[PDB]
């Protein structure tokens, strides 16, 4: 007959899945680079 | 049954028949669109 929402039950009775997941989720982006491109490198040596 | 030789109206019969009587005599459910559509199980009509 009717598919009332179920919290007031369906009248063919109980209801399993009630939402349809969308698969592709949401991301961040990263925060972009700016310190780090201006730079120097001094190569510290082991056993010193 | 009996008989003799003269014969004549001696012996009559009747017959019979009877009769019989019979009769002919004699359910839905309905269904709404969101309730086929937005079900779990998409085989219900079946």
């Amino acid at each position: 007959k009717y598919n009332a929402p179920n919290t007031t039950p369906s009248s063919i009775g109980p209801q399993i899945r009630l939402d349809y997941y969308y698969k592709k989720a949401l991301v961040d982006a990263a925060k972009e680079m700016y310190f780090g491109q201006l730079a120097e490198v001094t190569n510290m040596p082991k056993n010193m | 049954p009996a008989l003799t030789e003269n014969g004549g109206r001696v012996n009559r019969v009747g017959f019979t028949r009877i009769q019989l009587i019979g009769s002919i005599k004699k359910f839905f459910y309905e269904w709404t669109q969101e309730a086929m559509d937005f079900d779990t199980d998409e085989e219900l009509d079946s």
